[PDB]
């Protein structure tokens, strides 16, 4: 347990074993145990490398439970990410019956949320919001910000830049005591915004920053028949199919749903509310097959995918490293299969083996061994 | 005491039927006095093996809280 | 007593992890001396 | 009795409304079930209290120094290194069975005998963590009977003398070899850091030693609790800490106080005005000097 080595409260260190984390990131290594002492922090790090894990564990040790007073304030960028902060604040506090956490965002009636905060059975110690909504609550005497001791600003460069999103974050800072701790984290911190951002902080701490691959040498029309051969030969956990268009991507799942392979579709040219829910069910193990365009090439971490097939091969070596960086996460074995069907395709792999020093060997006619990607 | 196990997530009053069936397979072969003597002996025998330095500070601790965990299953099932 | 018979023989005439396993055996009865009687505690 | 009543305050304060009859049926069944348990636990405590009181009179008729050494190692120490709920027993028994004069003589040979750097070497991560739960409940009972209860000045000199040998034992442990001495001393200092602040000086002794092992070598990722213990050690530096109100026996330490008063009065006008320039050595540099004087 690497997170009991943060020397935390015994109540907080219980659910971390139930949360599965064991190894701290380099961003979490440098700024959390100094934020416990009570000084302000200034952080720059890459996206999705444990930036949100900094401010959840830091604020649950500091809070003293008081009935009916707020103690943690988080201001964010949009309505979607504030629902993600709520789901992680309750997960580390599943074993604390006194604390509570609610979410505020636009589109919801404020007076109906005023009945949520006035009733003590849903009056939390932790309130997270977008400042587009959290400005609207204090101007009618709904909430009081005089008992808060921790302030969190995530994505501090993207919120403070716009002048309309600058006015709402200033009035909450004037409605709270300045004898307080302010936390500020973002992903991209340039040299222009950092003289702007230092107005809220007092003495801050600064932070600035195998896989078996194979390709099939075939002609043009054999690869809609090679699809149903590579599926019924390989023993797969979850498969992703990468199509470089949106016209072929919707003809395939109507072909696959009638071939008794249930599948879904997520890409562009569709509603963003549908893009969240359809990607959620794929993580929920509702179906094992999904097709997608080049939106899902970079950054998505789903560890249950070990078979990634390239229906339409890339022209570069800088997009191909991202699509097969999804399969075989953290030492797991995976597979990368590419359909070579054009003249510019063979030149792509010829620059890959000389750049990445990886030998994309030829597909054997007898098939691969079943014990080289499961046992080995 | 029943509330202190509800907060630490220690479900004993819920699956009391299923836990008694599991010790029924241990008491049919008269294995209960054999397990306690075997976990204690192997833990004490692991004080001479030379494999690593940080490993046997965790292996000795993990086998110690296994023997504590089996004794506590005996007293809940064989009651009387 | 054989561990002290192992001890009294060598005074008449890794190992620090072999010292780690002896000191988990000698903390049963001969605990309150523990200054320099078996080794240098270092 | 207080933890029995607040359980009733949970059910009465949370559930105020109409939801069902069966739910309010089961709660009022339980509000009498705790009170029959509490008075029987009181009667169980009443059965033991006059039993231990009538026993302790013929127990505390003979005090020994070698007769208490075998008790401390064959009856006390293996029930501290066993379990966290069991290590709370070994502190609650000494402060209840033995008398007031017997209590100090037991804790005499436990601390001034340098074995605490030797036990924490040969333990696990959990056995070393249970040893710290012993000295947490010992020093919490000593700090409460010094604040609320009154002592003579000769006894209060002995109480603050125990704190001097506790802090110099753990520092010698942290300056040892690779992993077993260092990792156990962190977890041992995790639980005893609650009732640490007896003297302002002793906090600064144990703080800077974590910096000496921080700069030179980093074998594994043990910088993470080292920065975490530092964030807990300095959090109690500013409450109330001065060794000159309670410890009054100052035959030479008053003189080294009187010299240090004239160095700060000279340097406060040296930072205000500038008439005759004179430089002195700062605090932490001379606070680094007396470490190696005692480390050798």
């Amino acid at each position: 347990t690497g997170f009991k080595d943060f020397l935390l409260k015994p109540e907080l260190s219980r659910a971390i074993i139930d949360c599965g984390f064991e190894h701290p990131s380099e961003v979490q290594q440098h700024t959390i145990p100094q934020s416990i002492h009570g000084t302000d922090v200034l952080c720059q790090a890459k996206s999705g490398l444990g930036k949100t894990a900094v401010f959840v564990l830091s604020t649950l040790q500091q809070l003293d439970p008081v009935p009916g007073e707020v103690a943690v304030v988080v201001i964010c960028n949009a309505r979607e990410l504030a629902y993600q902060i709520r789901n992680e604040y309750l997960r580390f506090s599943k074993y604390m019956p006194d604390v509570k956490t609610a979410v505020f965002y636009g589109g919801t009636p404020i007076s109906k949320d005023a009945e949520l905060l006035k009733n003590k059975d849903t009056a939390p110690h932790i309130v997270v919001a977008t400042p587009g909504r959290l400005k609207a609550l204090v101007r009618e005497k709904y909430i009081d910000l005089s008992h808060v001791k921790n302030f969190v600003i995530d994505e501090c460069d993207k919120v403070l830049e716009e002048l309309d999103m600058r006015r709402d974050v200033q009035e909450i800072f004037r409605a709270t005591p300045r004898d307080k701790q302010v936390m500020m984290f973002s992903a991209t911190l340039s040299q222009e915004i950092r003289p702007i951002c230092r107005r809220f902080l007092q003495n801050p701490l600064e932070i600035f920053v195998g896989l078996q691959q194979y390709y099939i040498k075939l002609e043009e029309r054999e690869k809609n028949r090679k699809l149903a051969q590579l599926l019924d030969d390989l023993e797969f956990n979850q498969v992703i199919i990468f199509v470089k268009s949106t016209t072929r991507a919707n003809e395939l799942t109507k072909l696959l749903n009638a071939s008794n392979f249930p599948a879904i579709t997520v890409h562009g040219h569709m509603k963003q509310e549908e893009r969240i829910a359809r990607y959620k069910a794929f993580k929920d193990f509702e179906k094992r097959i999904c097709v997608s365009t080049d939106v899902f090439g970079r950054g998505i971490d789903i560890e249950r995918i070990n078979l990634a097939i390239n229906y339409d091969l890339t022209n570069e070596a800088d997009q191909y490293l991202h699509r097969v960086g999804r399969a075989g996460r953290f030492g797991t074995k995976g597979l990368a299969i590419s359909f070579v069907s054009s003249k510019e395709d063979e030149e792509v792999l010829a620059k890959i083996q000389e750049r990445f020093d990886v030998k994309i060997a030829e597909f054997p006619e007898e098939g691969i061994d079943p014990s080289t990607y499961l046992n080995n | 005491k029943q509330y202190a196990r509800h907060l630490i997530y220690d479900f004993r009053d819920d699956n009391s039927v299923i836990s008694s069936r599991l010790t029924s397979f241990f008491t049919d072969q008269s294995a209960i006095s054999e397990i306690i003597l075997l976990l204690y002996t192997l833990n004490l025998k692991a004080n001479t093996q030379n494999s690593h330095y940080k490993i046997l500070s965790t292996r000795c601790d993990e086998m110690n809280t296994l023997l504590w965990s089996f004794i506590e299953l005996i007293k809940h099932c064989l009651k009387g | 007593e054989a561990a002290q018979a192992k001890w009294e023989s060598k005074i008449s005439s890794d190992e620090i992890i072999r010292q780690w396993q002896t000191l988990r055996f000698l903390r049963s009865r001969y605990l309150f001396d523990f200054d320099k009687v078996n080794e240098k505690t270092g | 009795k207080s933890l029995y009543d607040e359980r009733k305050n949970a059910l009465s304060g949370e559930n105020t409304g109409h939801m069902s009859n069966r739910k309010k049926h089961l709660i009022q069944n339980q509000i009498k079930d705790i009170l029959v348990t509490g008075i029987s636990h009181q009667r169980a405590f009443k059965k033991t209290s006059e039993f231990i009181s009538e026993k302790s009179n013929v127990w505390n008729k003979d005090c020994g120094e070698d007769q208490i050494k075998i008790f401390l190692q064959n009856c006390v120490v293996p029930r501290v290194l066993f379990s966290p709920s069991d290590a709370l027993f070994s502190s609650f028994f000494i402060f209840m069975a033995f008398r007031t004069e017997n209590l100090m003589s037991i804790l005499n040979t436990c601390i001034t005998s340098n074995i605490l750097k030797t036990l924490l070497f040969c333990c696990t991560s959990s056995e070393a963590g249970n040893l710290g739960l012993f000295f947490t409940d010992v020093l919490k009972k000593l700090e409460k009977m010094r604040l609320n209860g009154d002592f003579n000045d000769q006894a209060s000199r002995k109480l603050y003398e125990w704190h001097s040998v506790i802090t110099e034992q753990v520092i010698d442990l942290l300056s040892e070899k690779n992993y077993m001495s260092i990792r156990n001393g962190i977890e041992f200092m995790k639980h005893v850091t609650s009732v640490f602040p007896v003297v302002k000086a002793h906090i600064q002794l144990v703080y800077t030693t974590l910096e000496e092992n921080l700069i030179n070598e980093e074998r594994e990722d043990i910088k993470l609790p080292s920065s975490a213990l530092i964030g807990h050690l300095k959090a109690r530096l500013k409450d109330a800490l001065e060794l000159d109100e309670f410890c009054t026996l100052t035959e030479e330490e008053a003189e080294q106080k009187r010299i240090r008063e004239m160095e700060l009065e000279e340097i406060k006008n040296y930072e205000t005005a500038c008439q005759n320039e004179q430089k002195q050595v700062a605090l932490r540099k001379q606070l680094e000097l007396n470490k190696s004087q005692r480390l050798q």
